[PDB]
């Protein structure tokens, strides 16, 4: 009847699997961000800290639909982070990324697999829908 | 296949989505079908929106959110939602087009049809699916214990079913679904857990009494003398410890709750114990293949994950079956997940990929092919 | 913004007005909301008339004039008063027409209406003010905080409030207002250094001894023991000087007079010291989100700006709560006026900017809508 | 807990914000007063030594209404100067510049925020009310 440590080891192997899955991934999105965000010459060694303001994923969504975004105040507050990530949230639901724990505490948390779970729909929205410029 | 075409693997059981891409032998995507929406409001400048938390994060925030399965018992109630925790498993764990793939989707059997063509067609049609399948629960937990002959007892979060099968031919008339699983046993739970003046009236704890169920509450495989020695309380007693802090002590409380399952009398029902199920199930099968159900009863589900359950059954269908014969039960590790793992290597059989319902067969023919494909 | 259409904000908390243009770090503003109004008559012809003294000149005049709060607990009592803290305010220390600004103010929750739309009110009509918002003090403490998740507790001049908050959201049910601050602790304060036969019966030094305990009267971390020790008085006793050149003596008055914050007996009340209402307050909450109530105890306030409170703190939560996990309490410098700072960073959000009662907002829909945008 | 030190330094700049506030403020005001008071020929280096009598305050006035205010008696002591800055809070009072803390003492003794704070309110209600001619 020995389900329990055998989800143990699962669990641990679904995750494994999503973590082979979303640092290359993660390294999809790297090599194509710094594509992009070395037009306003940042450089991204980590999504989920260089992206983690908002305000930098605001640079990456100005680059990419070629457009200007607000930026509001910014420093090392949470309000400051979750209002920045929340003017991006405002052009991604205008690009109808849901809210679908795609959050914007978690872009400021770095969350492992939503901020990669938000770029990611960023992606396929991109190269789907009009995020491009 | 496989990372290409790669037919979706979703598993939309209650209580829990499993999700992976086909021939995977781990749902990436685990996470509670559940739906977080707040109840109380917040003036704060710069916060998160979030209406509609969805999944595994409305179980971070589970004191503001009201939390709801968009499916009842392999019923589906509500349909939007159910897609929230669609979309969020195709874009936040699968984290690809299902606009491409195959999704071999898993329902309860002895489904009303609406539960078959509506989740096919907020698939094929909110989405797209190039081609999907709806299917049965317990087979596919056939698929990963990977036998042709006996009985699947899954008892996933909302639904044990009873579901026998002999070289490939199931016999329909002798499945038998029924309301007992980790749902109904929280209820029970919760009202038998208030006797010792702990009261958990917000979904937030009945799944974090349900998670006191999951480690503690096994079954008792013989229940009134271990309620005998609930008298002096040695062992059966144990401190639990909440997010808050505080500390439980449940003693007989542990082993009499999945003891609905084997006595819904706890509950108050006609219902009988699983076991006399599975038993009256082979009461409707044929005495030359009988023999080979009850050697063979399988067990499947999320519910099923206690100690003391198949022991239990040993005992109890031996003294419901000819005892003459031999009664095992075959209880593999992964039995919640075995109904995902199973489907994850049906795609993967070629045969099955030509018993996909494409999208045109979908579009022009009818919802109604669901029904023809998946029975 | 800043310089520009730049949102006033003003702090109208008892006690003291704190005021500055948005974006500012520093409310040039800070002044004594009291109007000082002449007692004894003086026959000397080319004499300031001044009636109204107002403001921090009171504190020059003490003698002749009766200090005056036009407010009482977030509760404005005294309307034309406080306009003319208001309108001193803007013209003598922001030094500029609201007529173009918005006014950022700062209000007392759990407020009763006529003091959110008249507070509004004498701002849209004596004033012109094409927006403004009177807003809840905690939160806007918890923006110079810059945190989303934890209890704040507000101790002004006026009001000690407890208020609630987890990721944006916060929980109305479990906000507590209390009349435990500097204005109460002076009476007390009062009634407890007569004994050692110094009496002021004049508001003048109601200040002063005010004075004193906010230099001298810190928060005993345990209390009858430094009563205890109060027997051989070693450090306790110290000097202090007035005005008049005179000195005072106090020992254990020191601690005993804000440990009426923590024994409110002290005063004679029902209420229980600020622990046990923030302990109070995760009463009503929610048993996953408590336990980030407890860690993140937030502080604020003048009357909270005493030694010895926060770690009193950690120590009587730790005595309440579950001890099991941690109590941790946040106490930023600036208190008494990170209330202001997080409003004038408040308005830098643009976000922000769209949440403003704008002029005709107020004129044409109602002063009801100030209820509908602060709450 | 250290609000007590940080108040300390906070508040220094809080009138270090008022005081470049003022001091530009003053030249605003001084710029123009000396665009005024050039009429009569007087000029100013310092509001609060130039305009400290009251008289001087009575000059300005007599030159923004382009009228005439009465001169009561100058000298050493503080009744000389109290009495002519209450003929100028006599016709400031006329103009509806208040005595909210914008006092005869707060000229004679050259309060740095009150007598900025009297007559940058002269200021806003000079372009703003009818102080002119």
């Amino acid at each position: 009847n020995d389900s329990s440590s055998a989800r143990l080891f699962e669990r641990s192997r679904i995750k494994a699997l999503a973590d082979e899955r979303e640092a290359v991934q993660k390294k999809t999105f790297t090599k194509w961000v710094n594509s992009h965000l070395a037009r306003v010459t940042c450089r991204v060694g980590d999504l989920y800290s260089d992206l983690r303001d908002g305000r930098n994923l605001l640079r990456l969504l100005e680059v990419l639909s070629g457009e200007i975004l607000p930026k509001p105040t910014k420093g090392r507050m949470r309000i400051h982070c979750l209002e920045n990530v929340d003017k991006a949230l405002q052009f991604l639901k205008e690009q109808k990324v849901h809210l679908e724990n795609m959050g914007s505490h978690d872009i400021v948390d770095g969350n492992h697999r939503l901020t990669l779970g938000l770029v990611w729909t960023i992606i396929l929205r991109f190269q789907i829908q009009d995020i491009s410029v | 296949m496989d990372d290409d075409i790669a037919a979706l693997v979703v598993d939309n059981g209650s209580g829990m989505c499993k999700a992976g891409f086909a021939g995977d032998d781990a749902p990436r995507a685990v996470f509670p079908s559940i739906v977080g929406r707040p109840r109380h409001q917040g003036v704060m400048v710069g916060m998160g929106q979030k209406d509609s938390y969805v999944g595994d994060e409305a179980q971070s925030k589970r004191g503001i959110l009201t939390l709801k399965y968009p499916i009842e018992h392999g019923i589906v109630t509500n349909w939007d939602d159910m897609e929230k925790i669609w979309h969020h498993t195709f874009y936040n764990e699968l984290r690809v087009a299902p606009e491409e793939h195959p999704v071999l989707l898993t329902e309860a059997p002895l489904n009303p049809k609406a539960n078959r063509e509506k989740m096919t067609q907020i698939m094929f049609e909110t989405f797209n699916t190039p081609a999907m399948y709806v299917a049965i629960q317990a087979v596919l937990s056939l698929y990963a214990s990977g036998r042709t002959t006996g009985i699947v007892m899954d008892s996933g979060d909302g639904v044990t079913h009873t579901v026998p099968i002999y070289e490939g031919y199931a016999l329909p008339h002798a499945i038998l679904r029924l309301d007992l699983a980790g749902r109904d046993l929280t209820d029970y739970l919760m009202k038998i857990l208030t006797e010792r003046g702990y009261s958990f009236t917000t979904t937030a704890e009945r799944e974090i009494v349900r998670d006191i169920k999951e480690k503690l509450c096994y079954v008792a495989l013989d229940f009134e003398q271990e309620m005998a020695t609930a008298a002096s309380s040695s062992s059966l007693e144990k401190s639990y410890e909440l997010p808050d802090g505080q500390v439980i002590t449940i003693g007989n409380e542990r082993f009499r709750c999945p003891e609905a399952l084997f006595q819904p009398s706890f509950l108050g029902m006609e219902s009988c114990g699983i076991h006399e199920t599975t038993f009256n199930s082979i009461m409707k099968c044929d005495v030359d293949i009988r023999k080979d159900l009850y050697a063979n009863t399988v067990l499947s589900g999320g519910t099923t994950m206690y100690p003391g359950i198949a022991d239990r059954m040993q005992k109890e269908i031996t003294a419901l079956a000819p005892s003459t014969m031999k009664i095992k039960i075959i209880a593999p590790p992964e039995r919640k997940y075995s109904v995902w793992i199973g489907g994850s290597i049906l795609a993967s059989l070629s045969t099955f990929q030509q018993m996909w319902i494409s999208k045109q067969e979908y579009d022009e023919s009818g919802p109604s092919i669901v029904h023809r494909k998946c029975f």
